[PDB]
């Protein structure tokens, strides 16, 4: 209800006032990295994380303890994505949107791993560094407890989530269709069916519980495969840091927490945007445009979250941004009714800006939904 | 790559402060 800098400062105290004194000390080489860390940090004790980092860069000088600090959580937030340890996967292509490998049980010991990155990334709040793993909202939902929605399958599963789209709004009656409570699921070339509701293998899918099978399909759909492994991030997570510690914040101010903020160029944001059935001239735009120039950048990169689903920008900037069909720039179009708010589709990086009335109706409605929609 | 995190450190606490 209140502000991230409430949040924040609020939070800051806990691991303040929560925190063990004199500190620990963790080795590592260039090379070694992951698996020094693995080792060291799994043998030492939750409540030990939380003293201070006395990093040791082994062949380096030994300096500004902090930038090794700063250094040590962002090199490591992109060695846990290393394919040989096939704990992570990505729903498309160039990296989009970075989800759990459902075939993570290859590696034996993975369930020890997740543990193992959930105190990871509790080391990070805790100590207020940043990652770039590139977890998805969703996940930070689950962190959260809030239930996925409908809107989060378009960010991870668009084709998943046109299908969804079709059944709700199609008489699948008329359409011939037979769709029962039951799932398939292909795991190294296991092929299991997970059954939706008791006894949802024998009863068919009709316009009566069709809106009960939509809760259900989009609640496995977050939870298929990564059960256990979920289960092994919380825990090692809790650990460390207490899950309850985040209660007030939101998904999209946990991904603040965790990955820090950019000054957004928006001569650069400007010149590699698109747009649907507008000109770069419609007064509609010319608003939006100037709106987002007297944005602090809290809320510039708010409503980059809200587009295009996360705050991080790719290092070739807004040219080189990607979709869940590959590269994709910033698009904007003319999508609702004159009474209506900003929607958004991540997976398109497009921002469904209705053509607005005044200026004054669009500074007010943009910010609403960008701070209290999703 | 320091910039790339670096980048990030200041503007966050730019934005708290
Ligand atoms: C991160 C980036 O690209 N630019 C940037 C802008 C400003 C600041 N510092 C303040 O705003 C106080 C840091 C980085």
């Amino acid at each position: 209800d209140r502000s991230f800098r409430w949040k924040y400062h609020q939070f800051r105290f806990l691991c303040h006032s929560n925190a063990l004194p004199s500190h620990v000390k963790i080795s590592v080489s260039r090379q070694t990295l992951f698996e020094d860390s693995f080792q060291q940090i799994m043998n030492m004790k939750p409540y030990d994380l939380r003293r201070r980092l006395y990093i040791i860069m082994r062949g380096e000088e030994g300096l500004d303890y902090g930038g090794i600090a700063r250094e040590w959580f962002f090199l490591l937030s992109h060695e846990v994505l290393n394919p040989m340890y096939c704990l992570f996967e990505y729903a498309g292509k160039n990296n989009y949107c970075l989800q759990i490998n459902p075939a993570s049980s290859i590696n034996p010991d993975h369930l020890t791993y997740f543990r193992f990155i959930g105190r990871f990334i509790a080391m990070a709040l805790y100590h207020g560094k940043f990652i770039d793993t590139g977890f998805t909202l969703p996940f930070y939902k689950r962190m959260l407890n809030k239930r996925p929605t409908l809107k989060d399958l378009e960010s991870i599963d668009p084709e998943f989530y046109n299908s969804i789209v079709w059944i709700k709004e199609n008489n699948l009656e008329e359409c011939g269709l037979e769709l029962y409570f039951i799932q398939d699921m292909e795991i190294l070339g296991k092929v299991t069916t997970h059954e939706l509701k008791e006894g949802g293998e024998s009863i068919r899918v009709t316009e009566e519980n069709k809106e009960e099978y939509i809760m259900l399909l989009t609640d496995w759909r977050f939870t298929r495969g990564v059960e256990e492994q979920t289960k092994a991030f919380l825990d090692g997570f809790n650990e460390v840091a207490p899950l309850e510690w985040l209660r007030y914040f939101d998904e999209k101010e946990l991904e603040l927490m965790l990955c820090g903020m950019q000054e957004i160029d928006m001569s650069d944001w400007q010149k590699s945007t698109i747009y649907r059935h507008y000109t770069k001239n419609s007064k509609q735009i010319q608003w939006f445009w100037q709106v987002v120039k007297e944005m602090d950048n809290e809320k510039r990169i708010r409503l980059l979250q809200f587009v295009t689903g996360t705050c991080r920008l790719p290092v070739g900037g807004f040219a080189e941004l990607i979709g869940s069909n590959g590269p994709q720039k910033f698009c904007i179009d003319k999508v609702g009714k004159e009474t209506w708010l900003p929607r958004s589709h991540t997976c398109f990086n497009r921002l469904d800006l209705p053509p607005y009335k005044s200026y004054e109706q669009l500074r007010e409605k943009l910010l609403y939904a960008i701070e209290e929609t999703e | 790559d320091p910039a790339n995190w670096e980048c990030r450190y200041a503007a966050f606490n730019c934005f708290i402060q």
